[PDB]
């Protein structure tokens, strides 16, 4: 079968050069191009370029025409992507796709399109580092009953969460993530449990946060 | 070209000087791709020996082809409501076209006697002609896409064939050889020939081929045949003996 | 370049009617140089159409694909729940394009929500700012109006709102709205209302809370 | 960029006599020990060859490209530089170009737009083209290379195959032999007609060095080729240079006894062509249906029948 494969997130810095690596496996690598498309968070598809793998001819679009570049190595099959002058606008998922629209050897257009993706690349940008979540729960009020815990200012995008080890699991909504203007995260997680049981069963909320190892949990009570 | 059975129901697919059948074995030194657009009616014009407005002003083959013909309809593809007028063909030219010729003449034909002045008149006709493609035409009126492929063989490495796997290189006893499609059967030593680099195989007085160039190193090759010779049998009488003598 | 537009923007249906998708082209394209793609949440978009007509491999028989000279259209016979996911055009006749995107949703009955509001704890309260949070439990249809009020206004501006995908069994959106602000207003006012209009309840409902 | 000069010094081309020049390896078989008789394009023994001597003397005018060129040059120092081929010679047509400018031979061809004399003149001044239209084929390579350099090249152009054999000697045309071993094969396919020589002047106002170059062409012909115990051509005999000639291709030997062979047979061709037709008797009757005088309606259209007669 055939199959591709990317490389991992980046976080660095505006300004900076982007670096991603396409590995093919399972088919001819000569044979057929590559394109490389991008999809931004709340938006669409929007296609970059092209590149043939028999003589290394390029095809850039005009939105990238100086910051774009891409080669192709025969010896291990690998596409690899380089693109200057990254900006805060590159925060994106970065699709690397077998390109059956124009043929390598002649250059011309073919019937077909992109029909072999790959894993997808997160590509994040933002001028700030790392930083521990800070936790809080969100208790039911005096008067079925609702509690949550919230989460800001973790750094980057992923963590994990988690309500007394899964046992809980339904009932458990997390709602997507959302940035302000200082570059920092926020998340909330919200339980919603029986009337009856909001002074005796015990609810607990875990942040797990792997860059900067922490398994932070809190205990949410009514108050 | 085992995957080739892949597409629409190949209406013509005729195959001169090589069998189509699961003969991918032969090595080429080039291979030729023709490809163009015609009506079905003109189909049968692409052929050796064979004379027609397309043969003669559009395109010859020669009496000697060497290769294949492919064509399949592409009414889907090359047919519009409206009119498809981007294919032409030449109707009008002063003399026919030699084989593998090319032809973009734009001047005005002089079909009379009398110039045409560069611009369209009486005894003036223009070359091109549209074909106007729909889809509401007959079956010899609609398009039709032709591929013929030429294969080239001559005294050259012939770098271009199937995928036959090589095995090793042994020498000094009667085996059957297969060197980049020439077969033949015999033992092959080191050859203390003068080869030129330019050259591939050798020849001898009795014109056959007696030496040859490993397509892998830079290596001579001379090809003998295994032994050989003529057994006579010596007897006396089966009224006397049964016993018999042997010559070689 | 030419543009792409995608009909209708978002489609609601039931796992097992038909859906039929259309694609216009400002200029003339060529049907051969048109492809569908199905890109479903949480993995790359796959190519199912290549040519306006033909069907890629693995791709089950009920996609099609139809159309001609600038209008061309994606039907689906039957709609299964693996199905829905978001669907593009993409034209490569003149360089290449691709479109905004066609999100095909699940129909259900018309619910109502639970929308609660969650006081900032105590320890906001020395970290010099104080967050409150609007929630909204399963309602349907998305469309929902959320809107603060501290006490004699409308405000905006100072508020995040969040919004779940499709859910699993009871195919209903839950919604966030958080505000955030300084102490020093914070003290500056006591009671707080949260005011949430849909198309399920028959008049919007205002959520006060007071210090406490 | 072009440069105007003019100072070329009108005069006649000379005449010389190639003896027994323009041989080439016709193909790449390995042969030794035997004598072969093909037909091919060859130069003609003893044959009429242009000569053109360059110091000023500055004539580089386009030559005629018939089915095959014979080169030579008598050089020192390399003057000759490269060569032009094409049919029209501008953006209408193919153009195919050779630079052998001592660093490194370089083939291109594609679309040109050369001046009224494209040449070259350290080396810091090109002044042969001004365009660069659309592109069909590159190569880049080795370089190719009293008067002390004779090269000879065989340029040929079959089924749209550009053939170019070569060979370099140390030393009118030298008397004797010395093959041409074949040195590059391009696809092509340009129609070629016309085409032109390169010089790379010594500037001082110029001062050509002495070079002299030859130009004969090809025909068809068969030649009785002799190969020694390693496979080189050491001597050949044109078969339709005189009746010895053809007497020692028939007996397929470079001796002849004394005796009486018959060779060949003669035979006389015609001069025109005469055709010969009865006449042109009983016409049908066409004007009857034209040009009557009173037609009738559509509905009622009058139906004719015409035979036994000629349609003229
Ligand atoms: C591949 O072919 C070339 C042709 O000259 C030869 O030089 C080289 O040794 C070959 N490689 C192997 C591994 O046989
Ligand atoms: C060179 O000679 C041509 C010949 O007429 C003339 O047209 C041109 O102006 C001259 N100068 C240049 C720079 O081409
Ligand atoms: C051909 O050669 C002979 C002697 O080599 C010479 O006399 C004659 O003039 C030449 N032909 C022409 C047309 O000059
Ligand atoms: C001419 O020679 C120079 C080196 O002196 C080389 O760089 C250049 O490519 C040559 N040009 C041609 C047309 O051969
Ligand atoms: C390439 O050829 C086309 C016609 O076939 C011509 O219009 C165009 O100008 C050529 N390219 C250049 C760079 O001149
Ligand atoms: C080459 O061009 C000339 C220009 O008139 C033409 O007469 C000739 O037929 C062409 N050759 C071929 C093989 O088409
Ligand atoms: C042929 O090659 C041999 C190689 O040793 C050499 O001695 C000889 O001079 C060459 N020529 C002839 C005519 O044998």
């Amino acid at each position: 079968q055939v199959q591709l494969v990317q490389s991992g997130a980046e976080v660095k810095k505006p300004g900076a050069s982007v670096k991603v690596s396409c590995k093919a496996s399972g088919y001819p690598f000569t044979s057929y191009g590559i394109s490389w498309v991008r999809q931004a968070p709340g938006q669409g598809l929007e296609w970059m370029g092209w590149i043939s793998t028999y003589n290394g001819n390029t095809n850039y679009a005009q939105k990238f025409q100086g910051r774009v570049t891409m080669t192709t190595d025969t010896s291990t099959t690998t596409g690899y992507m380089e693109l200057r002058r990254l900006r805060s606008d590159d925060t994106a998922v970065y699709y690397c796709a077998r390109d059956y629209t124009r043929g390598a050897w002649f250059g011309e257009s073919l019937i077909g399109g992109f029909d072999n993706w790959g894993q997808g690349t997160l590509v994040t940008v933002s001028s700030a580092s790392t930083k521990g979540p800070s936790v809080f729960p969100l208790a039911p009020s005096s008067k079925t009953a609702a509690l949550g815990c919230l989460v800001k200012d973790y750094f980057p995008e992923p963590v994990t969460v988690s309500w007394n080890s899964g046992a809980l699991t339904s009932g458990v909504h997390t709602f997507p993530a959302v940035l302000q203007s200082s570059g920092l995260y926020s998340l909330s997680s919200v339980v919603t449990v029986p009337s009856s049981s909001l002074g005796t069963q015990t609810y607990i909320c875990n942040v797990n946060h792997k860059p900067s190892n922490t398994k932070v949990d809190k205990k949410v009570e009514p108050k | 070209y085992s995957v080739l059975y892949n597409l629409a129901p190949f209406f013509t697919f005729k195959c001169y000087g090589v069998s189509p059948t699961k003969l991918n074995d032969l090595c080429f030194t080039n291979v030729y791709a023709d490809s163009f657009v015609i009506r079905g009616d003109e189909v049968r014009q692409i052929a050796p020996g064979q004379t027609g407005n397309i043969a003669d002003y559009n395109y010859k083959l020669p009496d000697d082809f060497t290769g294949c013909v492919i064509a399949w309809n592409s009414n889907k593809l090359d047919s519009k409501v409206s009119g498809n007028y981007n294919y032409l063909y030449r109707l009008f030219r002063k003399s026919n076209l030699k084989p593998f010729e090319r032809d973009i003449s734009t001047e005005i034909y002089q079909a009379g006697n009398k110039p045409c002045n560069g611009v369209a008149g009486f005894n003036c006709y223009f070359p091109l002609r549209s074909y106007s493609f729909r889809p509401t035409y007959g079956v010899g009126h609609q398009p039709y896409r032709v591929v013929v492929l030429s294969f080239e063989l001559l005294h050259a490495p012939a770098t271009v064939c199937g995928p036959k796997k090589s095995t090793n290189l042994v020498k000094n006893k009667c085996v059957n050889f297969n060197f980049n499609g020439l077969k033949g059967t015999g033992v092959l030593t080191e050859s203390n020939k003068k080869f030129l680099p330019f050259q591939q195989f050798g020849r001898d007085i009795a014109d056959t081929t007696d030496a040859v160039r490993d397509p892998q190193t830079l290596e001579i090759l001379d090809i003998t045949p295994c032994s050989f010779g003529g057994v006579s049998v010596i007897t006396p009488g089966t009224n006397t003996s049964n016993q018999v003598a042997v010559l070689y | 370049e030419i543009v792409l537009t995608q009909s209708p923007g978002t489609l609601s249906l039931s796992p097992g009617e038909r859906a039929t998708l259309s694609c216009r082209a400002s200029q003339t394209v060529s049907s051969t140089s048109l492809a569908w793609y199905q890109q479903k949440p949480g993995q790359a978009p796959r190519l199912l159409i290549y040519g306006a007509s033909s069907r890629a491999t693995g791709i089950p028989d009920r996609f099609s694909g139809s159309g001609s000279g600038t209008d061309f259209t994606l039907t689906i016979s039957r709609l299964e729940p693996e199905d829905f996911a978001v669907y593009y055009c993409q034209q490569h006749d003149t360089s290449l394009t691709f479109g905004g995107g066609t999100k095909v949703e699940i129909k259900r009955t018309v619910a109502a929500p639970s929308v609660f509001i969650f006081p900032p704890s105590d320890e906001q309260l020395k970290s010099g700012t104080a967050s409150v949070v609007c929630l909204l439990n399963n309602f349907y249809p998305r469309e929902a109006k959320v809107q603060w009020k501290v006490d004699n206004a409308l405000q905006s501006g100072n508020s995040q709102e969040s919004v779940t995908e499709q859910d699993s069994k009871d195919s209903t959106y839950s919604l966030s709205s958080t505000l955030t602000l300084s102490k020093a207003d914070y003290e500056k006012h006591k009671v707080y209302a949260c005011e949430v209009t849909h198309q399920g309840l028959s008049s919007p409902v205002t959520k006060s809370f007071n210090r406490g | 960029q072009c440069v105007n000069l003019t100072t070329r010094t009108q005069l006649p081309p000379a005449y010389t006599n190639s003896f027994t020049r323009g041989v080439y390896y016709p193909d790449k078989v390995f042969r030794s020990s035997v004598l072969h008789s093909t037909q091919d394009l060859f130069l003609p023994f003893f044959s009429n060859v242009t000569w053109f001597h360059v110091i000023k003397r500055f004539d580089n005018p386009v030559l005629p490209f018939n089915d095959g060129v014979y080169f030579a040059s008598i050089e020192k120092s390399n003057i000759i530089r490269g060569w032009i081929f094409g049919t029209t010679l501008d953006s209408k047509t193919q153009s195919l170009l050779i630079v052998n400018n001592a660093t490194n031979v370089v083939i291109k061809v594609c679309e040109f737009q050369f001046c009224n004399d494209p040449f070259l003149d350290m080396e810091s001044e090109f002044r042969v083209y001004s365009s660069a239209n659309n592109c069909t084929f590159e190569y880049v390579s080795q370089p190719f290379l009293n008067f002390k350099n004779l090269r000879e090249f065989v340029f040929k152009n079959i089924d749209g195959y550009f053939k170019i054999y070569s060979k370099h000697t140390p030393i009118d045309l030298p008397q004797g032999f010395s093959a041409l071993e074949p040195l590059v094969d391009l696809p092509i396919g340009i129609n070629i007609t016309r085409f032109q020589t390169l010089l790379a002047l010594h500037r001082s106002g110029w001062t050509a060095g002495a070079a002299a170059y030859y130009v004969g062409y090809l025909q068809p012909r068969t030649f009785l080729l002799k190969y020694n115990e390693n496979g080189t051509i050491t001597d050949a005999v044109d078969c339709a240079l005189d009746p010895l000639s053809e007497t020692k291709c028939t007996l397929k030997s470079f001796t002849v006894e004394k005796g009486i062979y018959q060779t060949s047979n003669f035979r006389v061709q015609p001069t025109e062509s005469i055709v010969r037709f009865p006449n042109i008797t009983n016409l049908c009757p066409f004007d009857e249906v034209f040009n009557a005088t009173r037609f009738a309606s559509v509905y009622a259209w009058n139906r004719k029948r015409i035979s036994n007669c000629v349609a003229d």
